[PDB]
């Protein structure tokens, strides 16, 4: 009964992702799951301190989600 | 009183196949094609005649 | 070695762990019982209050909406 | 529009047949992968399934779908015996080839 | 399903403006929605707390931190709510 | 004014025109005698309550003149607008043009392209593809519209010919295929490939008003069975797959030799058992399949005669023809969206002008730009009204224009008046 | 495409250097790493230990066993 | 779940072998419980009865909150409550002091 | 949950979770007391009217309604 | 199911306390599977406001607290399934 979420708009594109405690990222989306939690390949830190951080290949839980943010013209 | 009648299928299939000699073999009004009530009617109102028609 | 959580909480229970809870508060007890839903009993506990002792209570069921992890020692 | 209905000859044959009166049709896309696998759950079946595609009386309720009034009905009211024309069909269609003239009159 | 996801479905296209967890205001023209509140948007107007004011042309919001929305005016004769 | 019983409330299509992106402008085109009257008149019947065909004639409610009703052909191509719900359940604004299929009445299809942005044509499902219907592919391809195709009567596979299923299929496939050579002949572009597939080909029959793409009937085992994803479950019910039940999957490959292919074991055999029952099982066997597929009859809707009944069980089962607004919705542009290359074909100038820009925006606030291509006359004979499109601007009631002729130039100034 | 639990699959293949973050708690991070999942994200780490953003003090937690519904992003290094 | 079967009395067996045991105790030996909540607070008193979900039934109760001024303790008394589950930290059976 | 139906076309207020108050007429509801509102208020503690027309509020952000007004006409 | 009891104990004066703090005394009149009240006869002292009066209010389960009960109320005869 779990529809996963249209997220084939916002592949392999440049996206911004809001967490919970004022919290921001960014990065390349790659995929998803119908609990919408989010696998970024690139993924760069960029927090409220102002100094960015590459990681790489991460999965964020959707609980935590905001928003997204498409950098890229989709 | 006897004043109205709905039979089933079968009925009307055996009462269809009796009856084959008093009935025509058509299928559609491409049949009758100009020798049907209209086409008399127009015939009458020019007073020419179609061949086979009523004069 | 694939060890799920799973039969980690139900192949070591018995032994003295402690749990830590959201507010930041832990738990020194043996794991009496655990679920599938993963409510856990222990019994005979010890309050730290951010590592310092508080006092006596006795022995806790912790449900799944209060608690952070399950560590050992 | 012409009407391409065939009629049933033999009683034996399945009444979805491809009567070698119709001509031949001359035999001959982006399909997805099989390894994508979508899984149907257990207890869903195509429509009808425990339904035949036919019975005995298929075939004869499709022949009596062209049946001429009041053969393709299946109810009405009864009219009185002598308000039925039993040769208004045999004038009305045309005239036969080879009869007198006097039949044609 | 009820009768407020349709009435959401019915107002994609439209322009709403939606509220959600974060006290930001986002206002623009509703392009998708599905049976949960997953929302993606275009041509954003975002007013956050403090007040700044800002341009973002591609939104996806997730339901599970939205507030509320809210919808035109010209929805109260859509046949589902009639 | 007065208005007849709609489904829909007036005010909702008064404040559905402002949003063009909601808005649809049709050409139903076709060959002569192959079902577009009868399936406007399904759609007409579907959005009022109140207007029903006979149990005898057909409605026909888009041929109003006696003419039309005399020769029982289309002479003048009839407007309608409706308010019609998709398969999500979105409602759309659907402007429909009824076009004569008669090849010496084209001249009112070709006024009928230039106010639209795509085309239905229907297709005779047991003659095939006729002369007038391959001249109007060309035509309306030439002209620059979306092209999608419906095979109506696809009965006439069932009740006339008595034909095998996959002969119905072959039958079908030979039909889309050389839909797809006469797309390919005239065509450079090579994304113009019709399939059941891309949800571009309906199937229907209108004189029973059975209306179908993949997607709704798909829609129809979600709602009968739940949990399937019914817009992934309709891309593989066409074309060389098959069900395997062992693993409940679908492969490439036969598991026995009496495999079907995936159409004709989900969707056409059920077809053939509801009609089969219907009209030769009334009696015996039809209150089994009835309340096997959920639909309750009435005790003297089961007096009816067989045409009627077959009516009525496929509209209970079938329902809204959600399927043919999914196809113009997914494969006919919007106003705002194809508004450029109608405006590169069709005005004088150029698309690279300054009203050009203006009118490829579909604003409709602005310079005032209307284009009317056909004349009605009234009940009296005295005096006509003009139709055409709004291309630009809003007009209004009691506004002065200015009516430009086909002879006016910039240079002239000899063929307007206001 | 890469779905999630395919990639925490990856990450017990990996046995790497996993940090995890936490809802609603934007100092208090921890590393670790990764051994077992399930269908709920409940995620057990052989090596664990905390830091902060304000006090930074690494302590040691073994092998601990986080629940699903406080992380936020499982990172690397 | 893959038990799908209606003869489900597994959630009393969850209440025998599983976690929610200890409140059954405090149903069957009618002992004092304590039970810390969510926006801190302190209620002590007997448990009747209970469900799968902690939706508890209390009786003769005593709740204790502090109140910043600096924090002291107030008490209350009341006769009965009902007890929504996930408005709880911790449930405590009170140990044998003897 | 007839309770619901027979609160329909009533001009109601709602108080969330923040605090804020939606008073507007009851026009739609589900099982998840999702609301669909029309001609909805604001109001917030300083007061102030704030206008906002047609409201899809989500019930996980609404503690508790009350009616205010009766349906117009 | 202890919510299914709930629906038991209709028209009794009692008080709902809420996540936020704020207490109603009313008799209750109807109780869904989610313990969504509905409650009439309302006395709503919400914190740090005034106490007001209402006429109809209608609570959703999830934002309950918790309920006091009077003194008069025999549920050994009514937790019987
Ligand atoms: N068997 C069958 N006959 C149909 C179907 N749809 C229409 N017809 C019949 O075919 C005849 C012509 O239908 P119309 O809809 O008038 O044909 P048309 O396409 O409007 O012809 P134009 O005037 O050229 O537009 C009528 O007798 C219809 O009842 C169908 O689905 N099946
Ligand atoms: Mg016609």
């Amino acid at each position: 009964k779990a529809h996963p979420p249209e997220l084939k708009k916002f592949m392999d594109k440049k996206l911004s992702l809001k967490l919970n405690g004022g919290r921001h990222v960014q990065g390349i989306l790659r995929g998803f799951d119908p609990f919408m939690n989010l696998v970024i390949d690139e993924c760069v830190e960029m927090a409220t301190s102002g100094q960015q951080n590459n990681i790489g290949m991460v999965v964020i839980r959707g609980n935590s989600i905001i928003m997204l943010e498409a950098l890229e013209r989709v | 009183t006897y004043q109205r009648w709905q039979f089933t299928l079968p009925m009307m299939s055996t009462l269809y196949r009796l009856a084959n000699q008093l009935l025509t073999d058509l299928v559609d009004d491409n049949y009758f094609y100009l020798f049907d009530l209209k086409a008399f009617f127009t015939s009458k109102a020019l007073n020419m005649a179609i061949p086979g028609g009523p004069k | 070695l694939p060890l799920n959580p799973k039969p980690f909480l139900n192949g070591l229970t018995g032994k003295p762990v402690m749990v830590k809870l959201k507010w930041g508060m832990e738990y020194k007890g043996y794991l009496v019982s655990v679920d599938g839903y993963m409510n856990m009993q222990l019994a005979n506990t010890e309050e730290y209050i951010d590592g310092a002792l508080s006092g006596h209570l006795g022995e806790v069921l912790i449900r799944c909406n209060n608690v952070l992890y399950i560590r050992g020692v | 529009p012409n009407v391409v209905f065939i009629k049933t000859e033999d009683p034996d044959l399945p009444a979805f047949y491809f009567d070698p009166l119709i001509n031949p049709i001359s035999h001959r896309e982006p399909l997805p992968d099989d390894d994508e696998e979508f899984e149907l759950p257990e207890f869903v079946e195509p429509f009808l399934k425990d339904t035949p595609l036919y019975t005995d009386n298929t075939a004869n309720g499709i022949a009596l779908l062209w049946a001429p009034r009041p053969f393709n009905l299946r109810s009405g009211r009864t009219r009185r015996a002598l308000d039925i024309p039993l040769v208004k069909n045999w004038y009305r269609e045309h005239c036969p080839a080879g009869q007198p003239v006097k039949v044609r009159v | 399903i009820g009768v407020p996801i349709k009435v959401l479905h019915e107002a994609e296209g439209h322009i709403v403006t939606c509220e959600t967890n974060t006290g930001e205001v986002y206002r623009g023209k509703l392009i998708e929605a599905e049976d949960n509140m997953n929302c993606q948007m275009s041509n954003i107007t975002v007013t956050y707390r403090d007040g700044r004011v800002a341009q973002l042309e591609q939104v996806y919001i997730r339901g599970s931190k939205i507030r509320f929305l809210i919808l035109p005016d010209m929805l109260k004769n859509a046949p589902m709510l009639k | 004014q007065t208005l007849p019983v709609t489904v829909y409330e007036m005010d909702f299509l008064a404040d559905l025109m402002d949003n063009s992106e909601l808005i649809r402008n049709v050409t139903l085109c076709g060959h002569l005698h192959h079902g577009k009257t009868c399936f406007v008149d399904c759609l007409i019947e579907q959005t009022h309550p109140e207007i029903r065909k006979r149990y005898d004639q057909d409605l026909c409610y888009t041929d109003i003149l006696f003419t039309e009703q005399e020769r029982g052909v289309g002479i003048k191509s009839t407007p309608v607008t409706v308010v019609l719900p998709d398969t999500k359940g979105k409602s759309y604004l659907f402007n429909i043009m009824d076009t004569p299929g008669h090849v010496n009445f084209s001249d009112e299809v070709t006024a009928g392209l230039r106010i639209s942005d795509g085309v239905v044509l229907f297709i005779d499902a047991a003659e095939g593809v006729m002369l007038n219907t391959e001249r109007l592919i060309k035509h309306a391809v030439q002209e620059r519209l979306a092209v999608t195709v419906c095979i109506n009567k696809i009965d006439r596979l069932i009740l006339e010919l008595k034909l095998p299923p996959t002969d119905a299929y072959y039958k079908l496939r030979h039909i889309v295929d050389e839909v797809n050579g006469l797309i390919s002949m005239y065509s450079t572009d090579e994304n113009l490939i019709l399939s059941p597939l891309l949800g571009n080909v309906c199937f229907s029959s209108s004189q029973y008003s059975i209306c179908f793409t993949l997607g709704s009937f798909a829609k129809i085992y979600a709602d009968t069975f739940g949990d399937i994803n019914y817009q992934e479950f309709a891309k593989r019910l066409w074309g060389d797959i098959y069900f395997n039940p062992k693993t409940r999957k679908f492969t490439k490959k036969a598991p026995t030799s009496s495999s079907q292919r995936s159409f004709v074991e989900f969707i056409l055999e059920p077809l053939y058992k509801i009609l089969a029952q219907v009209v030769g099982d009334v009696d015996t066997s039809l209150p089994r399949t009835l309340d096997e597929l959920g639909i309750h009859l009435t005790k003297e809707e089961l007096k009816l005669n067989i045409r009627p009944l077959l009516r009525l069980v496929c509209k209970k089962f079938f329902g809204e023809f959600t399927g043919f607004v999914d196809m113009c919705v997914q494969h006919i542009p919007s106003p705002k969206v194809g508004a450029k290359p109608k405006i590169e074909h069709t005005y004088t100038g150029g698309v690279d002008s300054d009203l050009g820009e203006a009118m490829s925006d579909c604003d409709p606030d602005g310079p005032l730009m209307c284009h009317t291509t056909k004349m009605y006359s009234t009940d009296d004979g005295v005096q006509f009204h003009a139709f055409g499109r709004v291309l630009s601007g809003t007009i209004h009631a009691g506004q002065p224009v200015k009516v430009l002729g086909e002879n006016y130039t910039l240079e002239d100034e000899e063929d307007s008046q206001i | 495409m890469v779905q999630p639990i395919n990639l925490i699959f990856r990450y017990l293949q990996n046995r790497s250097r996993i940090q995890v973050w936490l809802y609603e708690q934007v100092n208090m991070r921890i590393e670790g790493c990764i051994i077992g999942f399930d269908e709920y994200m409940n995620l057990v780490l052989d090596d664990a230990e905390e830091i902060h953003s304000k006090t930074k003090s690494r302590k040691q937690l073994g092998r601990i066993m986080l629940k699903g519904d406080n992380i936020t992003l499982l990172q690397s290094v | 779940e893959m038990t799908p079967e209606e003869l489900q009395k597994r959630e009393e067996e969850e209440f025998n072998t599983g976690p929610l045991s200890v409140l059954t105790q405090s149903v069957k030996n009618n002992t004092q419980v304590l039970i810390n909540c969510r926006n801190n607070k302190k209620l002590l008193g007997r448990v009747k009865a209970f469900d799968r979900h902690c939706n508890m039934v209390l009786e003769n109760v005593k709740e204790m909150w502090t109140e910043v001024s600096k924090p002291v303790n107030k008490d209350r008394y009341i006769s009965k409550m009902f007890l929504r589950g996930d408005s709880v930290i911790v449930v405590l059976r009170n140990p044998l002091i003897a | 949950s007839s309770k619901m139906l027979q609160h329909i076309d009533y001009r109601m207020r709602c108080i969330l979770q923040d605090g804020r108050i939606f008073i507007g007429t009851f026009k739609a509801f589900d099982k998840h007391m999702n609301l669909i509102l029309c001609d909805c208020d604001e109001f917030r503690k300083r007061e102030e009217k704030r206008v906002l027309g047609l409201v899809l509020l989500r019930g996980e952000n609404l503690v508790s309604m009350t009616v205010e007004g009766p349906p117009p006409k | 199911k202890l919510v299914r009891f709930l629906m038991k104990l209709s028209h009794e004066t009692v008080t709902i306390e809420l996540k936020n703090g704020t207490q109603v005394h009313g008799t209750i009149t109807g109780v869904d599977v989610s313990m969504n009240t509905h409650l009439k006869a309302v006395k709503m002292t919400l914190k740090n406001r005034e106490p007001v009066q209402l006429e109809t209010l209608s609570i959703r389960g999830n934002n309950i607290r918790y309920f006091i009960l009077p003194d008069s109320l025999p549920l050994d005869t009514l937790l019987v399934d």
